[PDB]
This record gives structure tokens, C-alpha cells and sequence, in this order.
């Protein structure tokens, strides 16, 4: 029938900007520049963004708007054979909501811990410390910074877990933290995009205020120029390496967030004739611009540390949670007005992650609401139920061995799941559905057909770009390990279910529906390859 | 529908002068969807300006366009007689698609009196039972002209067909034909036939007559 | 390079129906949405219907909606308009126009094809020579004329001496009075050329399969 639409155009954009701008923007991108060729990394990064990244991002938004339905239904109406794709994508988003919100919880945890004259992670003399603790980061693994032990031996208590097999006690400060996260998500996603679309105003915009303050604070710091030097100093030697092109391609793909049905779902609330193509480019750019800016926020502080604090740069320049919960707060505590930098820093983290979590959850609620009217009829129940399921299982993430759980999901929730899922999205759209049909759909919406540029990216470049990621990442495969702990064979295989459970939906739904329709093989292919709007 | 009104309806211009035409939509139109077409007499439309300011392929730089919302205009800086045509504006903003009422650009020239020829009914038409008297008024400016028929001394009003030619692409002049038809019976029942032209040139009308006898 | 050619169309009785075609060439026809734009005898441009690249999206004006059906042959590169229960007000020249980008408008138009809807019946013209009066025989220029009367429908074709003399010729547009067209033409030559050299009016009304030549003499 007629679905609701965004209260206003900025509600959509801030929702998409919000979903896309994420912790990866902060902890992975600047590190990738530093790691490969400095400023030169922007060359392979930019090309990968142009040919691979945005075309996928653009695709998902266009489809979501035009078919005016969530992921399950939309792919049902597009290529019924491949309706499984919709299932896969929605399923992947599902698994991720389990481990991802614990990041926001850690953020809230450090925020609550940040009200004080003296930040707890500064020194080495606390009860949780070990004799091997030192004040700042080093390159010897047995000896950890005072900030690393705070996070590890106090906040996480990971030192008390012998592996994933041993989870240990439930930390109720984290259990409480995780709850507050889902409470915030609840009364955000509660009534749908009417309220949700407003909430993103704070959670999308806040990080930029806090990036601004910390960008100034960081640049006014002694040594801050040395940092920018480490961040952006060109070396084009790196550009010649395959590893660099894989890192660029890979960061770009996971940054713009295709494959969760979130872009799809969000756009489905757009007015049919609005210019999505303008939106995809504006949203894309704001996403990468944010990562670029963020790099300065980090490495300015990173330089301050290498200058006044006497640490080797390679020791403090790192990716993932370590940068944000260990390295950066270490610098913050050394500077004047530390408590203020801490509070706004951690709030920025939480508000960086919440928009993302919102969008992912919405990809589910929307996708199911469009398939099962019973769900559509009562939203408040469904999401209360869903988040309750998230909370309960997520307590595994608040145990003492919880990180081991978090890390496991992080790898297998979708690494390869989302890569194939998008690979079928592209192949289905470009070949089975046809590009000329997609293009004709877009011209009807915007007024003009996509250039032959996008059509070549959708039909050829992207899929190649996609398996370029997977192949060069497959050959580099190594069994799951975190920090001298080697995950057991069984836990590894437990992950591959989680990985494969979504992707099988594609051939599984194809198999089921191919055998649920009559006629010959040739004529039941044509039945399942004919789109909903053609009938 | 979004109704686009254009003004003026008709306008005359001397070459080199600057012309401006306006387009007003009943409802707002995005400047990206407003276009302009030039249609020469007896030929089909040609895309002229698109997305409000943009000249099509082949369009001389002396053309430009501007506007937004409900009001747009096309402008020819220095006119050429080559430019005399009818200009239509269109909106692709929403369905149903609509073209404005058009603006006829005509060339200005010096005044000219018409050269008036009169002809009586022919051998062949008279045997057909009809009789029609024909009067040509050729190569005059401006366009407005007024013909009056008289049989004997009386003025005849009903039964007339008037045609005007398009403005000439050479001398920028106009011509008109006037055809008075009667019955062969009415025709042979009267005296002489007169066709007189009233035009801004003369104060007194130009006359042409004949008598049926001679 | 790009050519668009409309065909079909002619006289049709009110309530009747007819089918127009547009032959496209000079570009990949499948890549471009087309429209039918018509121009009435009063010269008003009116859009009629638009059809997408793959013809999955179709728009009509309210005036023709439900009577007209637009279609597309992407194999043979043709455009079609099927009209039914036609009204007099559907009389117009029909133009096949190509445009795909809305922001660019219609970038190529065909020559057009004419549709006349009238209960009126076809008839052939009577062509009459127009010879001036006797005297005064000036000069230095003389003017002859040719009167094409009572014909239907349009068009006709008038030339002088089969196209030899194009200058001095004013051919007035036809005027419809009571289901019949009347048209005239004047021609002005120098008094030395007439009646020394032959002058003849050449009329053609294909609708009635009429072809007529009239020599002008000073009877
Ligand atoms: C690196 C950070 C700090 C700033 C942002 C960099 C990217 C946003 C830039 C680098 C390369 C750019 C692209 C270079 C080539 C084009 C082709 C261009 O295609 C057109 O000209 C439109 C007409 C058509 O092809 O149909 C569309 C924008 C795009 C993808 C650009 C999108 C924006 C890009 C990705
Ligand atoms: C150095 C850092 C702090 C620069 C910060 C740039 C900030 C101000 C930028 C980044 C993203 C931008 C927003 C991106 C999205 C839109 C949509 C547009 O329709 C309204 C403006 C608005 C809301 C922008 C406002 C300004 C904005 C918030
Ligand atoms: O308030 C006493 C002392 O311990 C605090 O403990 C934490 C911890 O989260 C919970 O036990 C609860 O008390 O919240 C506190 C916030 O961090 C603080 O760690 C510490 O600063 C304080 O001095
Ligand atoms: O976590 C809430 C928990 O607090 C106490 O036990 C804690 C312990 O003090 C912590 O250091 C950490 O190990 O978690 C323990 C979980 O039992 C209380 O004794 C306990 O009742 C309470 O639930
Ligand atoms: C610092 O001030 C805060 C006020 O919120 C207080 O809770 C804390 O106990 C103070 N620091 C110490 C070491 O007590
Ligand atoms: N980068 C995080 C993207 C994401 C996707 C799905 C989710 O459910 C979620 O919480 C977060
Ligand atoms: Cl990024
Ligand atoms: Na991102
Ligand atoms: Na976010
Ligand atoms: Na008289």
C-alpha cells in the first residue's frame, strides 16, 4: 500500500550519514594511512572508493527507494529465485547486533568512569595492576601500559578467563551498561522513523562537535605536527604493493556499509522521485571526509605522545578497540583538563556507534515488518522482544571472558558472509534482473539514467572488486587467535556456521522455491526470474 | 496540469535589437526541468534551451535563458532575421508534461503599401455554376490590412474568404488573398466588381475594379 | 545522424480508430524514452504519452487517457500510438519526440504525421486559372493566379511550371469553410515573359488522387 516517509529530507541523510560514520572511521582508517604510504594511501583508497565502494552504496540506496520495501520483500520482488539474498542480508545484520552493542557499552562504561579529578587509568599502583605494568605503551608483550591493564584487568577482567571455553562471572556493571544501550536503542527505534529520524540529529551531529574540539585541542599540543607528519607523509612505494590495494579496497567496502539491508531499508522510506543519486554521493563523501578529519584528531595526539611522553610511534599507532580504549585515553590523562577531554571523547564514541546500531536493527524490523504484517501491526512489542533477546545473549559478552566472545563474532558475524551476500546482490541486479531494467527504474525516479560509468561498475568492476577482497583475503587466512590465545578448533568451526548460516539462505531459498513452483526447469526459471512489477 | 503562459503572444523586432520573452507557470517548476523550443514556420520544433540556462547543440551564443520558480525568460541579445520563429517553453518537472502558449518573433521593417491585383470568375468556373472574384494584396507592411468588396456601388460583406501568408523570409513582407464567391446567377445580375484595400500607408483606400462587359 | 520518421494518419471518421508509427534510426533506440507530442491546427503544442526505454513506465495526458495506447518495438526500432474512439479535437500533426533525460527535454523530433478527424467526406478540388482583365496591359510586371476551390482534406500541392519558377510566387494557406478547403496562389513575372512563355498552375490532391495542370490564357 502506502508506507510512511521521512518526516524531512535531513532525517534520511543524517540517518544514513549516521549509520555509515562509525568507529571504523576512527580506529581503522587513520591507521591504514599510517601503515601504507601515508598520504599516498589516499590514491588506492580513492580509486577503490570510486570503482568499488560507491557503486555498491549507490546501488543499495536506489533499490531500497524504488522497490519501496525492506530487504526480504525487495529481493523477493526483484529476483524471486534470489529472495534468499534478502534473508541472508537481514540475518547477518541480526548476528552483528549481538556483539556490536557491547562496544557502545564499553564506551558508556568509560564515560561513567570518567567523572573524577584523577582518571583511574593513569597510574601503575592500583589493585588490578601487575608488577610488569609500565606507564605508557611498549613493544614488549609481557609488559603492558597502565591504560592497557585498566581496560584488561579492571574493566574487562579478561585476565581471569582461560579462553572462550571459560567465560567466567557476569560483570554486572557491564550488564547494566549494555542494558542502557538497548534502552536508548529502544526509545529511538520505538515508534519508527518518525522519532528515530529525529534522534539521529544528536547522534549523527554530536561526533562532529566533539571531533572539532579535539581537533583543535590536538593540534594545539606540542608534537602534534610530528603526528600529522606520520599520518600523511607520502610514500608511493606502498602503492605498488598488493597488500595496500587490498587494505584500501577492504576498508572502503566495510566503511560504506552495504550488505546489511540497512541502506536498502532506510531508502525505502524515501519519496519515489527524490534524487537518490545526489544523496549517495553526498553521503559517501561525508563518510570519507569524516575518516580523513578523524585521522588528524588521532595522530596529532599520537604525535604529542611520541614527543613529550617518550614512546615509539609504532607502539601507539594501532587499529581497533585498543586505540580508542587504551592509547588515546592515555594521552588525554596527561593533558590539562583531562576529565573534560575524556567525557566528550567517550560520549563521541557512544554516539558514533549508536547511529550504526540503529540502522542495523532497523534493517531487521523493517525487513520483517514488510514480510509479516503481524509484526508491522505491533512494533513496540517486536523490538522489545528482539532487544530482550539481544540483551540476554549479550550477557555472554559481559562475562569475564566476554571479549573472547566479542572477538569471535567480530570475525565470523559477517566477514565473508557479507562479501558473498553483496556479490549476489550485484550479480542479481546487474545480470539476472538486468542493468537496463535497473537503469530504467532510476531514470523514472531521478529523471535521468545512470551513466555508463556506474553500469560498468555494477556489472563488472564491483564483482571483480568484491572477489579481489575475498581471494587475497582468503589466501592470507589464519586460524582465529587473540593475543597468544589460540581459539580451539571447535570455536573456529562454530564461527563458520554463523558465517555460513546466512549465506546458505541464498541457495537454500532458491532450492526451496525452485521446487515449490510447477512447470519444466526452463519455464520455472522464467517464473522465478520475472520481477514483481512486471506481473 | 501545470499551465505555462508566455508573453508576449506576438512581438516584432528590428535586427540587432534585444528581445525578451517570459514564461510563467501556474505552479513552481525546478530550474532543471524548464526547457525552450524554437519552431520555424512550416517545420518541426527544435530543442533550444534546456535546464533553463543551457544552449542546445547548434544554438548561437546570442541566445540565453534564465529564471526560477514560476517565472522564466528567454533572451536574444542581438537578433537576426534568421531568428524569426515561434518559441515554446516546456516543463519536464511533472506529469502531464506541458508546453507554454508560445511567443511569435517577427521581424520589423519599413512600411510598405500593398500591390493590389483583381481577377474575375473564370471560363471553367462559370460553366460550373459558381462565380468567385479574387483579389491579391501583395508584399505590404505591417501585417494588418483591410479589404472591402463592392458590387456596383454597394458594399458586399458576407461570402468572403481571406488568407494571410506567413511573413516573407526575404523582404520580411506580408501578402493576403481575398475571395468573394457568388452564384453565376447573382454574378451575371450585376454591373461591375470592386475590391478596395485600406492600409496604414494610404489615407485613401487603394482600389481595383472591373466591368463584366469588357 | 539521428532520424525519426512518423507515419500513418490521415482522415478518420469520429469515433473511429487509427495507428501511428515512428521509425527510429541513428541511435540505440532501446536506450531512450520517447513521447508523442501533437500540434493542433491552432498551433498549440500538447504532450500526449511517454514510454520508457523498456516501456515499463507509461504516462498519458488526461485528455487522451484510456483511448490512446503507446507501445514500443525495440527489435525493429519502431514507436507506436494506437488511438481509439477518436474525437474531432484529436486533430493535429503528431510528432514523435525523443527524450530520456527529463532535465534535457526533447532533443530530437520527427517531421510529423497529420491526423484529421472529421465526419466530412473526401472531395477533389476544382482548379481555376486566374487571367487578368484586358487592359491596360502594364507592366512592367504582371501577376497571374490559380484558384483551388472546395477540396478536402488537406494537404494539396501547388507549383508553377512544375517548380521552374519559384520567385514571384505567393501561395496562401488554405482556409476551411463548411467542410471544404479553398486555396489560391499568385505569381508575378515580367510582362515580357507573359504570355510569351507558357505559365501553368500545377495542383496535386493525392487524397482524391487528383493531378491537374492549368495553363493560364487571356480569355
Ligand atoms: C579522500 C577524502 C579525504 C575526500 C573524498 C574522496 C572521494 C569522495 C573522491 C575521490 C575520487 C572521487 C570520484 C572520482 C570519479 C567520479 C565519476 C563521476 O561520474 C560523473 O562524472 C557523473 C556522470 C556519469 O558518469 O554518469 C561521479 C563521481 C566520481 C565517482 C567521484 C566521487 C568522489 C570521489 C570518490
Ligand atoms: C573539522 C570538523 C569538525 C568539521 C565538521 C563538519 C560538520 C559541521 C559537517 C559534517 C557533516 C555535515 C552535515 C551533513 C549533512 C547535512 C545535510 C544537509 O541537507 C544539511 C546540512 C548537514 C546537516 C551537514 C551540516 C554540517 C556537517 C554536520
Ligand atoms: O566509588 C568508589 C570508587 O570505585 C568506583 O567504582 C566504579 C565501578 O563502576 C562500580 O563499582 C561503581 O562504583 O561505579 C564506579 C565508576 O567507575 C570507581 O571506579 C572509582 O573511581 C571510585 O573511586
Ligand atoms: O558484578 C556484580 C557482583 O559484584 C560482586 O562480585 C563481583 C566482584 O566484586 C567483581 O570484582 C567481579 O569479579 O564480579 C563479581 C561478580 O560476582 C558481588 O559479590 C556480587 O553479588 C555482584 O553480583
Ligand atoms: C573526584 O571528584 C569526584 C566527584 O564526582 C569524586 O567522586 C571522587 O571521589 C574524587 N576523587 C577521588 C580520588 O576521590
Ligand atoms: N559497523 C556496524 C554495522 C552494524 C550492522 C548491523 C548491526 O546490527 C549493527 O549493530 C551494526
Ligand atoms: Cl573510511
Ligand atoms: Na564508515
Ligand atoms: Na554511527
Ligand atoms: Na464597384
Amino acid at each position: 500500500d502506502e508506507r510512511e516517509t521521512w518526516s524531512g529530507k535531513v532525517d534520511f541523510l543524517l540517518s544514513v550519514i549516521g549509520f555509515a560514520v562509525d568507529l571504523a572511521n576512527v580506529w581503522r582508517f587513520p591507521y591504514l594511512c599510517y601503515k601504507n604510504g601515508g598520504g599516498a594511501f589516499l590514491v588506492p583508497y580513492g580509486i577503490m572508493l570510486a570503482v568499488g565502494g560507491i557503486p555498491l552504496f549507490y546501488m543499495e540506496l536506489a533499490l531500497g527507494q524504488h522497490n519501496r520495501k525492506g530487504a526480504i520483500t525487495c529481493w523477493g520482488r526483484l529476483v524471486p529465485l534470489f529472495k534468499g539474498i534478502g534473508y541472508a542480508v537481514v540475518l547477518i545484520a541480526f548476528y552483528v547486533d549481538f556483539y556490536y552493542n557491547v562496544i557502545i557499552a564499553w564506551s558508556l562504561r568509560f564515560f561513567f568512569a570518567s567523572f573524577t579529578n584523577s582518571l583511574p587509568w593513569t597510574s601503575c599502583n592500583n589493585i588490578w595492576n601487575t608488577p610488569n605494568c609500565r606507564p605508557f605503551e611498549g613493544h614488549v608483550e609481557g609488559f603492558q601500559s597502565a591504560a592497557s591493564e585498566y581496560f584488561n584487568r579492571y574493566i574487562l577482567e579478561l585476565n581471569r578467563s582461560e579462553g572462550i571455553h571459560d567465560l567466567g562471572a557476569i560483570k554486572w556493571d557491564m550488564a547494566l551498561c549494555l542494558l542502557i544501550v538497548y534502552l536508548i536503542c529502544y526509545f529511538s527505534l520505538w515508534k519508527g522513523i518518525s522519532t528515530s529520524g529525529k534522534v539521529v540529529w544528536f547522534t549523527a551531529l554530536f561526533p562532529y562537535a566533539v571531533l572539532l574540539i579535539l581537533l583543535i585541542r590536538g593540534l594545539t599540543l606540542p608534537g602534534s605536527f610530528l603526528g600529522i607528519q606520520y599520518y600523511l607523509t607520502p610514500n608511493f612505494s606502498a602503492i605498488y604493493k598488493a597488500e595496500v590495494w587490498v587494505d584500501a579496497a577492504t576498508q572502503v567496502f566495510f566503511s560504506l556499509g552495504p550488505g546489511f539491508g540497512v541502506l536498502l531499508a532506510y531508502a525505502s522510506y524515501n519519496k519515489y522521485h527524490n534524487n537518490v543519486y545526489k544523496d549517495a554521493l553526498l553521503t559517501s563523501f561525508i563518510n570519507s571526509a569524516t575518516s580523513f578529519i578523524a585521522g588528524f584528531v588521532i595522530f596529532s595526539v599520537l604525535g604529542y605522545m611520541a614527543h613529550t611522553l617518550g614512546v615509539r610511534i609504532e607502539d601507539v599507532a594501532t587499529e581497533g578497540p585498543g586505540l580508542v580504549f587504551v592509547v588515546y585515553p592515555a594521552a588525554i590523562a596527561t593533558m590539562p583538563a583531562s576529565t573534560f577531554w575524556a567525557l566528550i571523547f567517550f560520549m563521541m564514541l557512544a554516539t558514533l556507534g549508536l547511529d550504526s546500531s540503529f540502522g542495523g536493527s532497523e534493517a531487521i524490523i523493517t525487513a520483517l515488518s514488510d514480510e509479516f504484517p503481524k509484526i508491522k501491526r505491533n512494533r513496540e512489542l517486536f523490538v522489545a522482544g528482539l532487544f530482550s533477546l539481544y540483551f540476554v545473549v549479550g550477557l555472554a559478552s559481559c562475562t569475564q571472558g566476554g571479549f573472547y566472545f566479542f572477538h569471535l563474532l567480530d570475525r565470523y558475524a559477517a566477514g565473508y558472509s557479507i562479501l558473498v551476500a553483496v556479490f549476489f546482490e550485484a550479480i542479481a541486479v546487474s545480470w539476472i534482473y538486468g542493468t537496463n531494467r535497473f537503469s530504467e527504474d532510476i531514470r523514472d525516479m531521478i529523471g535521468f539514467p545512470p551513466g555508463r560509468y556506474w553500469q560498468v561498475c555494477w556489472r563488472f568492476v564491483a564483482p571483480i572488486f568484491l572477489l579481489f577482497i575475498t581471494v587475497y583475503g582468503l589466501i592470507g587466512y589464519e586460524p582465529l587467535t587473540y593475543a597468544d590465545y589460540v581459539y580451539p578448533s571447535w570455536a573456529n568451526a562454530l564461527g563458520w556456521c554463523i558465517a555460513g548460516s546466512s549465506v546458505v539462505m541464498i541457495p537454500a531459498v532458491a532450492i526451496f522455491k525452485l521446487l515449490s513452483t510447477p512447470g519444466s526447469l526452463r519455464q520455472r526459471f522464467t517464473i522465478l526470474t520475472t520481477p514483481w512489477r512486471d506481473q | 496540469e501545470n499551465v505555462l503562459t508566455q508573453s508576449p503572444a506576438i512581438m516584432s523586432t528590428s535586427p540587432g535589437e534585444k528581445v525578451t520573452m517570459t514564461c510563467r507557470a501556474s505552479s513552481s517548476v525546478g530550474s532543471s526541468y524548464l526547457h525552450w523550443y524554437q519552431q520555424k514556420s512550416g517545420a518541426s520544433p527544435k530543442l533550444w534551451i534546456y535546464s533553463t540556462s543551457n544552449l542546445a547543440s547548434g544554438v548561437p551564443a546570442r541566445f540565453s535563458g534564465s529564471g526560477s520558480g514560476t517565472s522564466y525568460s528567454l533572451t536574444i541579445s542581438s537578433v537576426e532575421a534568421e531568428d524569426a520563429a515561434t518559441y515554446y517553453c516546456q516543463q519536464f518537472s511533472g506529469y502531464p508534461l506541458t508546453f507554454g502558449s508560445g511567443t511569435k518573433l517577427e521581424m520589423k521593417r519599413a512600411d510598405a503599401a500593398p500591390t493590389v491585383s483583381i481577377f474575375p470568375p473564370s471560363s471553367e468556373q462559370l460553366t460550373s455554376g459558381g462565380a468567385s472574384v479574387v483579389c491579391f494584396l501583395n508584399n505590404f507592411y505591417p501585417k494588418d490590412i483591410n479589404v472591402k468588396w463592392k458590387i456596383d456601388g454597394s458594399e458586399r460583406q458576407n461570402g468572403v474568404l481571406n488568407s494571410w501568408t506567413d511573413q516573407d523570409s526575404k523582404d520580411s513582407t506580408y501578402s493576403m488573398s481575398s475571395t468573394l464567391t457568388l452564384t453565376k446567377d447573382e454574378y451575371e445580375r450585376h454591373n461591375s466588381y470592386t475590391c478596395e484595400a485600406t492600409h496604414k500607408t494610404s489615407t485613401s483606400p487603394i482600389v481595383k475594379s472591373f466591368n463584366r462587359n469588357e | 545522424e539521428v532520424q525519426l520518421v512518423e507515419s500513418g494518419g490521415g482522415l478518420v471518421k469520429p469515433g473511429g480508430s487509427l495507428k501511428l508509427s515512428c521509425a527510429a534510426s541513428g541511435f540505440t533506440f532501446s536506450s531512450y524514452a520517447m513521447s508523442w507530442v501533437r500540434q493542433s491546427p491552432e498551433k498549440r503544442l500538447e504532450w500526449v504519452a511517454e514510454i520508457s526505454s523498456g516501456g515499463r513506465y507509461i504516462y498519458y495526458s488526461d485528455t487522451v487517457t484510456g483511448r490512446f495506447t503507446i507501445s514500443r518495438d525495440n527489435a525493429r526500432n519502431i514507436l507506436h500510438l494506437e488511438m481509439s474512439s477518436l474525437r474531432s479535437e484529436d486533430t493535429a500533426m503528431y510528432y514523435c519526440a525523443r527524450g530520456e533525460v527529463r532535465q534535457r527535454g526533447f532533443d530530437y523530433w520527427g517531421q510529423g504525421t497529420t491526423l484529421t478527424v472529421s465526419s466530412a467526406k473526401t472531395t477533389a478540388p476544382s482548379v481555376y486559372p486566374l487571367a487578368p482583365v484586358c487592359g491596360d496591359t502594364t507592366g512592367s510586371s504582371v501577376t497571374l493566379g490559380c484558384l483551388v476551390k472546395g477540396y478536402f482534406p488537406e494537404p494539396v500541392t501547388l507549383t508553377w511550371n512544375s517548380g521552374s519558377l519559384s520567385s514571384g510566387v505567393h501561395t496562401f494557406p488554405a482556409v476551411l469553410q463548411s467542410d471544404l478547403y479553398t486555396l489560391s496562389s499568385s505569381v508575378t513575372v515580367t510582362s515580357s515573359t507573359w504570355p510569351s512563355q507558357s505559365i501553368t498552375c500545377n495542383v496535386a490532391h493525392p487524397a482524391s488522387s487528383t493531378k491537374v495542370d492549368k495553363k493560364i490564357e487571356p480569355r
